[PDB]
């Protein structure tokens, strides 16, 4: 049996960006959701390194 | 002292329709449209159509949507029912005096303006399964259904419930076709309680005028005979043994009716030995443990099935059946006393009297009479007809059951249930 | 029938061609927003319509992904645009409204 | 005395809007609950009997 | 056009007469050729005690088994040959024995009743035979989940009181009751001032009175010294009984609240609200479109197989609630919905639904009173409970009085923030905890 | 697009001092914004319905 | 297009929950008052004057 | 046989207004609920402070 | 059963035997639905031990030796305690079973009692069957000689 | 239908401390899971108010 589907944790990850069905159809205007995510972490990440000195 | 007991008014319209009413003066009204549309009119290519039909009494009509029928009728606390037998369907509607206008309309819409929308009938098919499951929970339902399929080659052999293979398979056109070729004037009758003849007659002349179906006994039951056995591990063995008898309406049908009360047909005292029941007593002699028996009598427009129905422990099935049979044989041989027939006649008479005591049972009698005989026969004269049965008639009846080709259905652990040729 | 009725028809034919779904092979009704009423009417379509609607929308979603369109001679010609879903949608709305109306008394 | 159903015996299904689906023709059974051991289910994959649309105050 | 109001006026008055026994003799004449006569006794099992429980039931089994002047067969043979129907029943408060018969057979009909009610033989050999039949009836009853759960509701709601007992008794009593136990319950309870000869059909009241005085004279020619058959009120208990059994395919639940009892005028209004919620069954045509919100939701989401509201009455108390049947994973939803409805009514009954409820109830009433038997039973029983016969018209007036406000006020009085008596049986693992069910008997919004 | 450009307008004005042209034009852009989202787009929608025969 | 909720029943539903909605504002006012020690409103209440002589 | 099922005696846990099998519990209905609700009302008044 | 009953012949022939015989040969080669889940371990044990006995068994082998078989047989296949006779003897009855179904075609078999395997009359029947026809000998042919 | 069960958010909350089946059996030694939770938030909460001054 595929552990990628029954493990309490992976489920979430499978549902997030692996098996989740998406429109064959979306275009570049749908990228800004990842970009906002990326933005959020990178912001959190540099932001933190500044806090070790600020 | 109650009021003036009105007389029932009966009327045959030229187009064949029958209208009958009784001004009740009762607080509630009851109206039925009875139709020559039962399962006997189905055929080998459309079985179950009248079952599904029986269950579509609230799908949308032209003058009233599903939602409206339901809400409308319950808003006045009325009911809409449909009853089927092998010969008729009967749409019955009930409510208080002041509300017949609303119910009548609903009634006319269903019976003469059903739309049988493709999707509404898809959503209904599954009921056929539920409905049947609930019915088939009594062993008698299955027995009697098999009994009719073994007894008749064709019409009356049809089932009152949809064959599983048709579930989900009966189509909107089959429903439309069925209504329009059986729900016509010449095969209908409109009965009412708490209603007036003029109102009925107006409704009838304004809304119940259609023709284009068929008109005859669309086939005519061919009695065949034969037997159907279904092994199952029910705890007890149910079985019915029967032979062709007489069509409703003939004098011979009353001989049979009297025969049934001589042999026994249901108990009259709570938890009694069935002292005066001659079948019961005859089995009891030779048989220990639990069992039941009664004469079975079923008559139709052009045929009838008569005999008995026994329920017994698997091992005593044969013993129960044979004693039962021999009993009947004993009355065909001549062994019947006048005081015996006299007591039966009493049960029958008192019985009929009682059966049309309430309004739902009177509506039904008037309605079935209308369709079977195109007339109304008062109690005094049914009683008079029952008295006309001579002892010899009852004996010949028995002679006719005994010497006639038989039909048998039984279900249970059949290890000791005999086949017909072993009787 | 007017000279100006052809004008309104002309403004409509104009919008249609502008709206553009026809280049993707869609039909007007293939582009309705799906809501409860619309979902129920989609449910009531007979097999062939439903199947055809599915194929259409698949063909568009497909085009839309390649960002292409159909050859001009295969676009949905206004006036050959069948309003296949209106009657059901209209009936579904009627019955809802009857309910809505019953709920007031 | 027509009315096949009520002349007892043949089967007769009733369906309804507000009331309950019935199968109530005639054969034995009441004389079987007396000499006992006729179980019967208690609402197995089923419905409900005696039914409602009758009452009082 | 003869109106409904007017129709109620046409129903003939029930004539009441008292003998010197204290035996009330009542009738409702009609044009019918048949009829229904019988005696209604103010005797049940709420009148019994821990040790003679099942006595009434044991008597019923003997009532038709033979009298002094008519031993064994005799009775049956008289009834059966005259084509009549002999029947009887008993609840926790009442006992009845009635005869359906050709109306021209009123004289012997009554004679037979008397004998049955007075000279019940109780031959010892019969008592023994009957002992084993009733035992069997119990094995049988054990399979009707419905019969079971209602006995459990009664058992828990009225715990510690006679009303908590069942009509048939526990097996040991049936195994232990003796002829002496029986006859003493008979003489204790079958006394004129607690009996009512009732009848409906083609009779004339005078003829009934004559008979009653001819065959019933001499029952309370002895008014008892200090035997004071008085019913002590019965405590109600917010409690819960769960008979888990995952071997059953469907679960039965019965929830109730304490009712007022036979005589309280609150019944009418409660019955209206009950009608609003109504009942359901999986063979009802018309699912999604039902007026009852509970029923419609149950049908669309397959919440059950069947449900039904009810209002049981006994003297000064009663169970008021609903009983349902469903799959093991729906017990929670059914309960939620059932309860949310009860609250909606307590706090938000709208006007029209109440009209529907009133109409339903009118329909019910009139429809129920159809035919000799149902009427006769209403006469006899009502005389016992209301002391009189409440003419249709009066009920119609009581119903008309009711409107939304009355429903909210009356519902709140009995349901709002009240302690339920819950009874469970079947695959009940998902049946909510009593606290949870209790919490569902009030709304935090209100 | 009129909305986008108009937002690009507000951005530009916001970036300028509260003086001559800049005041009245940024005052118009504001009204536009609210009138566009609150009246114009909702009406454009209804007209399109009507044009399509919906 | 909130016309779906315009009718006799809604009018009755609305009226039924009038006492509740009222008492529920009484709870919130007093609640806001007590929580912020509303100088204005409180001065009026007989006792509760922890700011007098 | 299910009629052998009596509910076990609880006198051992019952509030005193409820010990009598002959006394309607509706009389102490108000008093009993009142008390427990007063208990939580006070409680919550306490958390409030 | 579902897999078997997918051929209309399976059901026909099963009905054929139930109509033809009162008792033994009328039994079905597949379990009646009502027994599904209902046959118990003791019924299995009882069935093996009263039918899987020496006097009703036979051991056949290919690529094996008689001595080996015989040794195995004498060492392991020696049990008795079942029954021994035709445990009933088929009673030919006759009759008919019809099952309406909406298959596309109507399958039907008509039959009468004939001869037990082993008798000379059974070969007459066997020859009769090849005179009338019993399956085709040429791929897609008119069944000329049938 | 009970929104407390089908709403994407409540589900979680229903599963956390409303409908979740627990042993009729646990004792005080099982409280420290809530206490640790409480600890964690209260710590986060006072900790934050100190950070507005630290
Ligand atoms: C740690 C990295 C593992 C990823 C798990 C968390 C991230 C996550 O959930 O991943 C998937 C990728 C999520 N959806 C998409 O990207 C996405 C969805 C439809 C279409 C596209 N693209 C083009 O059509 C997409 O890109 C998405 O992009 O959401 C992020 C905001 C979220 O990030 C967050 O939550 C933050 C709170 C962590
Ligand atoms: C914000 C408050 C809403 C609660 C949702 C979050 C909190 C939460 O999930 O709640 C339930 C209450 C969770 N389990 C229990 O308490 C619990 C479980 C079995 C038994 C007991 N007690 C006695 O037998 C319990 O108390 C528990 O207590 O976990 C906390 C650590 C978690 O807290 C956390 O996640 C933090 C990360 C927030």
């Amino acid at each position: 049996t595929n552990i990628r589907k029954s493990h309490p944790l992976m489920k979430i990850v499978n549902n997030a960006f692996i098996d989740l069905p998406a429109p064959s159809n979306i275009s570049s205007w749908w990228n800004f959701g990842s970009l906002l995510g990326i933005c959020l972490i990178l912001q959190i990440l540099t932001g933190l390194f500044l806090a070790m000195h600020y | 002292v109650p009021p003036h007991p009105q007389d029932l008014e009966f009327t045959r319209l030229p187009n064949g329709l029958v209208i009958a009413s009784l001004e009740n003066y009762a607080p509630a009204s009851r109206i039925g449209l009875f139709i020559k549309a039962g399962s006997r009119y189905e055929n080998s290519n459309n079985l179950g159509t009248s079952h599904l039909l029986r269950l579509a009494s609230s799908l949308t009509t032209k003058g009233a949507s599903s939602f409206k029928i339901t809400r409308g009728i319950e808003a006045v606390g009325g009911k809409l029912s449909v009853t089927s037998t092998r010969e008729n369907m009967a749409y019955t509607v009930e409510c208080l005096r002041d509300d017949v206008d609303i119910l009548m309309e609903f009634l006319l819409n269903v019976t003469t303006a059903p739309e049988f929308r493709r999707w509404e009938v898809a959503a209904l098919q599954p009921q056929l399964r539920i409905d049947k499951a609930v019915a088939l929970q009594n062993p008698q339902a299955h027995v009697i259904e098999n009994l009719h399929a073994a007894a008749y080659r064709n019409a009356l052999a049809n089932s009152l419930y949809c064959p599983d293979y048709r579930i989900g398979k009966v189509t909107p056109v089959e429903l439309h076709d069925y209504v329009q070729n059986h729900f016509t004037s010449a095969r209908m009758a409109l009965i009412g309680l708490g209603v007036s003849h003029p109102v009925l007659k107006q409704v009838a002349e304004q809304f119940l005028n259609i023709r284009g179906g068929l008109g005859l006994s669309g086939a005519k039951a061919k009695y065949h005979g034969g037997e159907i056995r279904e092994q199952n591990g029910d705890s007890l063995v149910h079985a019915a043994l029967v032979a062709e008898s007489a069509a409703i309406g003939s004098a011979e049908a009353n001989a049979f009716s009297v025969l049934q009360h001589v042999l026994g047909a249901g108990p009259h005292v709570k938890r009694g030995s069935n002292a005066t029941s001659s079948l019961y007593q005859a089995v009891a002699k030779g048989v220990h443990q639990p069992f039941d028996v009664s004469a079975f009598n079923a008559s139709y427009s052009d045929s009838g099935l008569f005999g008995f129905y026994t329920i017994s422990q698997a091992a005593s099935a044969g013993d129960v059946i044979k004693a039962a049979y021999n009993q009947v044989k004993t009355i065909a041989q001549g062994n019947l006393s006048n005081p015996d027939v006299q007591a039966a006649k009493n049960k029958l008479k008192a019985g009929y009297l009682m059966s049309v005591e309430s309004s739902e049972g009177f509506l039904d009698e008037v309605g079935s009479q209308a369709l079977a005989a195109g007339s109304y026969t008062p109690p005094s004269t049914v009683l008079q007809q029952i008295d006309a049965v001579a002892d010899a008639d009852v004996i010949n009846a028995a002679k006719k059951f005994v010497s006639g080709r038989k039909s048998m259905a039984a279900s249970g652990n059949l290890g000791h249930t005999p086949f017909i040729d072993e009787l | 029938v007017s000279a100006s009725s052809r004008w309104l028809e002309g403004i409509r034919k104009w919008y249609y061609n502008a709206a553009g779904f026809n280049k993707l092979g869609l039909m007007r009704d293939d582009t309705i927003h799906e809501n409860d009423d619309v979902k129920e009417a989609i449910r009531r379509l007979p097999e062939n319509l439903y199947d055809d609607r599915v194929f259409r929308i698949k063909r568009a979603l497909d085009l839309s992904m390649r960002q292409q369109i159909l050859p001009k001679e295969q676009w949905t010609k206004y006036e050959e645009d069948k309003s296949y879903l209106e009657p059901y949608l209209k009936e579904v709305i009627r019955e809802r409204k009857e309910r809505e109306e019953w709920a007031k008394k | 005395m027509l009315s096949v159903a009520a002349r007892s015996g043949p089967f007769a299904p009733v369906l309804s809007a507000t009331s309950r689906g019935v199968a109530g023709a005639l054969r034995p059974l009441v004389q079987a609950a007396v000499p006992a051991t006729s179980e019967s289910p208690v609402l197995d994959l089923k419905r409900s009997v005696l039914c409602r649309e009758s009452l009082r105050g | 056009t003869a109106t409904y109001a007017q129709a109620l006026q046409s129903v003939p008055e029930t004539q009441v007469s008292q003998l010197d026994n204290g035996l009330r003799v009542a009738s409702e004449q009609s044009s019918q050729p048949t009829c229904t006569v019988g005696v209604w006794i103010d005797a049940g099992s709420r009148y019994e005690s821990e040790k003679n429980n099942g006595a009434g039931y044991f008597v019923e089994h003997l009532a038709f088994k033979g009298t002094k002047n008519r031993p064994g067969n005799a009775l049956e043979k008289e009834v059966e040959s005259m084509g009549a129907h002999l029947n009887a029943y008993s609840t926790r408060e009442h006992t009845a024995y009635y005869i359906k018969a050709l109306s021209k057979d009123l004289p012997k009909a009554v004679e037979l009743l008397a004998d049955i009610v007075q000279n019940c033989s109780l031959e010892d050999s019969q008592i023994e035979k009957e002992r084993d039949v009733i035992l069997q009836e119990l094995q049988e009853n054990d399979t009707s989940m419905r019969d079971v759960v209602f006995n459990y509701l009664h058992a828990t709601a009225f715990q510690g009181t006679p009303l908590a007992q069942s009509v048939e008794g526990p097996s040991e009593n049936v195994r232990k009751l003796s002829r002496a136990d029986l006859t003493e319950y008979l003489s204790r309870h079958y006394k004129a001032p607690r009996m009512v000869l009732a009848a409906a059909g083609g009779l004339e009241h005078r003829q009934l009175l004559d008979l009653a005085q001819k065959h019933f004279s001499g029952l309370s020619g002895t008014y008892d010294e200090d035997a004071v058959p008085t019913l002590s009120p019965c405590r109600f208990t917010g409690s819960q009984i769960c008979h888990r059994e995952d071997g059953l395919p469907l679960a039965h639940v019965a929830i109730a609240v304490e009712g007022p009892g036979w005589a309280h005028p609150d019944n009418v209004a409660l019955q209206v609200a009950n009608a609003i919620i109504g009942h359901y069954d999986c063979t009802y045509g018309g699912g999604a479109h039902l007026s009852s919100p509970l029923a419609s939701i149950a049908a669309t989401n397959k919440l059950c197989q069947s449900f039904q509201t009810f209002n049981i009455c006994y003297a000064d108390t009663g169970l008021l609630g609903a009983h349902f049947v469903c799959d093991h994973m729906s017990i929670d939803d059914m309960m939620f919905v059932l309860q949310g409805q009860w609250m909606r009514l307590c706090t938000s009954a709208t006007e029209s639904e109440v009209l529907r409820g009133k109409n339903l109830l009118r329909n019910a009433l009139v429809s129920h009173l159809d035919g000799t038997t149902p009427v006769c039973e209403d006469i006899g029983r009502s005389l016992l409970t209301y002391g009189r016969r409440i003419p249709l018209a009066e009920w119609e007036s009581r119903i008309a009085e009711v409107d939304a406000r009355v429903v909210r006020e009356v519902c709140s009085k009995y349901f709002y923030d009240q302690c339920p008596a819950v009874a469970g049986f079947g695959p009940i693992e998902q049946l909510p905890d009593y606290n949870r069910i209790r919490s569902g008997m009030f709304w935090l919004r209100f | 697009w009129a909305l986008v450009a108009d937002l690009l307008t507000l951005t530009w004005i916001g970036g300028q001092p509260v003086e001559h042209p800049y005041i009245t034009i940024g005052q118009l852009a504001s009204v536009l914004y609210f009138l566009l989202i609150l009246v114009l787009m909702p009406t454009a929608g209804t007209i399109e319905n009507k044009l399509l025969k919906w | 297009m909130l016309t779906r909720f315009l009718g006799p029943r809604y009018r009755q539903l609305a009226r039924n929950w009038v006492p509740t909605a009222q008492l529920w504002g009484a709870v919130g006012a007093v609640g806001l008052v007590w929580a912020t020690d509303w100088r204005l409103i409180l001065d009026w209440v007989p006792y509760i004057n922890g700011k007098f002589k | 046989s299910h009629t052998d099922i009596k509910v076990p005696d609880f006198s051992d846990y019952r509030r005193p207004e409820v010990l009598d099998s002959t006394k309607s519990s509706k009389e102490s209905s108000e008093a009993r609920k009142g008390f427990s609700y007063l208990v939580t009302a006070t409680t919550t008044v306490g958390v409030a402070y």
